[PDB]
């Protein structure tokens, strides 16, 4: 098990889209890495300057749209790829 | 005296990419018995792309021969270390021919050995290659200059069809050097 | 449904202007991407350093003029293009 | 003994992976430096702007996944290599 | 006498290691500048935004491991070399 620290979140990246809306298969650069992923683990929460801890708005097991960048790190757990990134990198959460 | 040297089956003037691959030091030639055949149409420099194929080959236990555009750098080094460590008896050779003609020989070897060529244009990558993707041959002999594939395990009908296609291209050919190359 | 986090806002970009004031049709670089868009979704609100949450001044369904930049991300929902950007990127709101 | 200051942490880097999942030996650039390490020493805690000291969430003797960068420094204690890095550089802690 | 200001610390750099573990003599770039030094003088303490002064965790006469950089300045007192650097530049303190 992996427990992220502070506001960091462990997210498993969704599979790359291999097909278009009408059935066109995308390959190479056409099938870019997905920016959405389900949340695998949520940290305790971001620590504020007053010493308190605020729980993250992301829960465990929800699909979130995040932003890839220098703040996102790649890791291998149970020989599967996961991403560790701050809660600020997550733009939104997919509902329904 | 006039000598006659006859080479049967497939043999292309491409030696091993590393002298450390030699299985038989007394003859200086890699000898693989019933090995898998990995045909890559792209230059290989890292081991991440070729890793799952190596895991599958090691699980199978049969040797591996990689006909590639070019193997060098880290990938060649780790193949060498794995060859001595005995986990996988693997040899790597350059793909014969050049642009627009090397792919033809790669497809010929794939048809002979019942395998598939890995390339960006065909659609699949080296990471997703499986055992069924790899070609099969009864024997493989690599020397410093030439590599010979003896009794490739491929469908006879496909071989005859590819031969007929090459004959059709020869009939369409308008150059003596080119027609001799496809012959 | 997409729920933006903190001060992020989901906005659908308005259509590019294909005509001028007097009927001149603009094509190529002349018809640049519109900087105005209707708000599709509003986040809970920006989190301050004291732990409180302040609701965003942008509401759902109003036309806002925003600034394109690195802070704005592009996403595809219901195979239509939307933009996720912070409330600071929105310069103003179009009224009437 | 080495006592880190404020939020700094002394961590011994784990050994480089010399084998793959199925027995393939990685050499050179294939066997990259491990991003996980056991915590050797924990500082007193990060000092906040109000003067208080908040103890670090990392404990002594747990495996943590951290990020290599300019904020991480290399040191030699008991002629063995250790890394000094801030608690923010640690993405997560490996549990079980 | 030199009295550092705020969180600055005056540290005398330790001598460069001229020998290896087993007796190999290092010369030139092999014998790099030591990152450890004994503390010669400690400032009053870092001033916080509220006006208070927090004493530094480094004491006078202890061996500290610090980081060389732009924040560290070189000075000559009693024609001997010393370094003035902020308490943040000190990674740790060597104990026993």
């Amino acid at each position: 098990n992996i427990r992220p620290l502070h506001d960091r979140v462990i997210v498993k990246r969704k599979e790359v889209e291999t097909k278009s809306a009408g059935g066109i298969v995308l390959t190479g650069s056409a099938a870019a890495k997905s920016t959405r992923g389900e949340v695998l683990a949520v940290g305790n929460g971001r620590i504020l300057e007053n010493g308190e801890v605020k729980p993250l708005d992301v829960k465990v097991g929800d699909i979130v749209i995040f932003n890839d960048g220098y703040g996102v790190k790649s890791e291998k757990i149970d020989n599967e790829e996961v991403l560790i990134m701050s809660e600020s990198d997550i733009l939104a959460i997919v509902e329904a | 005296q006039d000598e006659l040297d006859v080479v049967e089956g497939m043999q292309f003037d491409r030696g091993y990419l590393s002298p450390y691959f030699i299985n038989k030091p007394e003859t200086g030639a890699v000898e693989l018995e019933s090995p898998f055949i990995l045909l890559a149409d792209k230059k290989i420099s890292n081991i991440r792309e070729m890793l799952p194929v190596l895991e599958a080959v090691a699980k199978a236990g049969k040797p591996l021969l990689i006909i590639a555009e070019d193997v060098e750098g880290e990938a060649l080094a780790t193949l060498v270390v794995n060859t001595m460590r005995g986990i996988v008896k693997v040899a790597a050779v350059k793909a014969p021919g050049f642009g627009d003609r090397r792919k033809a020989m790669l497809q010929d070897i794939a048809t002979l050995t019942g395998g598939t060529v890995i390339s960006e244009e065909i659609g699949m990558e080296l990471e997703k290659a499986t055992l069924e993707d790899l070609g099969q041959a009864k024997r493989v002999v690599i020397n410093k200059d030439t590599t010979t594939i003896i009794d490739g395990v491929g469908e006879e009908a496909a071989i005859q069809g590819r031969v007929a296609q090459i004959r059709q291209q020869i009939e369409e050919a308008t150059s003596d050097y080119d027609r001799e190359k496809l012959q």
